[PDB]
């Protein structure tokens, strides 16, 4: 029963928060605009009548023929790098259900600010490579110490506030809960960042698919362009082979055991200081071969990323946007984010930020 | 791509 | 999705762009 009366039209609701045990509140909102839409649903701006302060409601069609964690998944998120979940409701594809997820409202996306680099033919500052890069893998850290793996980790899904340079991850629509035991679907993640093993039809996939995707992440920030485009999975493995070599039967064996009997042609590697600009810093070259790597256990954990040397420059005290702020909060690690590997800590928050 | 069926 | 199918591909795409 959504009341929408005037006051300016107002709409009022019955909405659950986010966080907490289930208790429900009204909630006035104003100004509603469509600032995206899709298939899957609608995506509006509004304004919160008490505070003023702009959210943004995805509406998303309960599709019962397939399953649907968003909700479950983003109650139980809470971290400074992952959109913010401020209430959910329930409104009405007549005689249908529709979920409403009302989340912090985040201006920009990686994606658009990479795409005006792009189209000035200017390389996005290193700066930023680190702190969006940075910022990512803490939130993946969050997230895969619950067990959950995004499974959509891209561009578009890297909310971005470019006044404070600080990252939001969002999207969970693709997450889920992984079991060591029980099969996934293969056939999941965008074109571009689907990681090998994906592409060769995996169900027994881990969380370091999201690992993957951050790393084609990183390499497209520092091409202006995707690193491994195509339209099908061989066209992107071809692509993926192009950079990488021929993976060995070992590697082919760790990805998808169904394939060690192959006899792939045998292309060689094309070198990582080949594949980028010469002006690209090594250490981000050295940071991107080890995400990139056909064998899932032998990238890089979230967390240990963050540690990566690439990173060195955002733990310098003297550290600033080049705005003139200061850089957001990096070093609030709590125990359950470390729980990974609790000894990194040392590396983590520099001294400057223990007080 | 959608997630997992029922 | 067949493994023999899907490598059948990837073998025939490599091999064109076979040094
Ligand atoms: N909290 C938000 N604030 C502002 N814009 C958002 C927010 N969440 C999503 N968007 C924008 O709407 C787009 C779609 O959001 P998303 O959750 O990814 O939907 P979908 O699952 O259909 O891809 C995003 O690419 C993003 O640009
Ligand atoms: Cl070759
Ligand atoms: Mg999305
Ligand atoms: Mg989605």
């Amino acid at each position: 029963s959504m009341k929408v009366s005037r006051d300016s039209k107002v709409t009022t609701v019955v909405a659950t928060p986010g966080q907490g045990p289930d208790r429900p509140q009204e909630v006035s909102y104003t100004d509603t605009k469509v600032i995206g839409n899709g298939s899957f649903g609608v995506v509006y701006q509004a304004k919160l009548c008490d505070s003023g302060e702009l959210v943004a409601i995805k509406k998303v069609l309960q599709d019962k023929r397939f399953k649907n964690r968003e909700l479950q998944i983003m109650r139980k998120l809470d971290h400074c790098n992952i959109v913010r979940l401020r209430y959910f409701f329930y409104s009405s594809k007549k005689d249908e259900v529709y979920l409403n997820l009302v989340l912090d409202y985040v201006p920009e996306t990686v994606y658009r600010v990479a795409r005006h680099y792009s189209r000035a033919k200017q390389t996005l500052p290193v700066i930023y490579v680190k702190l969006y890069m940075y910022q990512l893998f803490r939130s993946l850290a969050y997230i895969h110490s619950f067990g959950i793996c995004h499974r959509d980790i891209k561009p578009q899904n890297l909310l971005l506030d470019p006044d404070t340079a600080v990252l939001k991850l969002c999207d969970f629509g693709s997450a889920k809960q992984l079991v060591r035991g029980e099969p996934n679907v293969s056939y999941i993640c965008s074109r571009y960042y689907r990681a090998p093993e994906l592409i060769f039809g995996a169900t027994d996939y881990t969380s370091s698919i999201d690992v993957w995707s951050a790393g084609c992440v990183l390499a497209e920030l520092l091409l202006g362009q995707p690193i491994f485009p195509g339209d099908s999975g061989v066209d992107q493995l071809v692509e993926i082979i192009k950079v990488l070599g021929t993976p060995t039967r070992e590697q082919i064996r760790e990805m998808n055991p169904n394939y060690t009997e192959f006899k792939f042609p045998q292309i060689k590697a094309h070198p990582w200081t080949k594949v980028f600009r010469p002006r690209t810093p090594p250490e981000a070259i050295a940071l991107c071969s080890r995400l990139l790597e056909y064998t899932p256990t032998a990238r890089l954990t979230p967390l240990e990323a963050c540690a990566h040397s690439f990173f060195d420059e955002l733990r310098d005290p003297n550290v600033k946007l080049p705005n003139g702020r200061d850089t957001p909060a990096l070093f609030n690690f709590t125990t359950q984010e470390l729980s990974s590997n609790p000894p990194l800590a040392t590396i983590l928050i520099p001294p400057h930020a223990r007080h | 791509p959608p997630p997992s069926p029922c | 999705v067949e493994p023999q199918k899907f490598a059948e591909e990837l073998i025939h795409r490599l091999e064109a762009v076979q040094r």
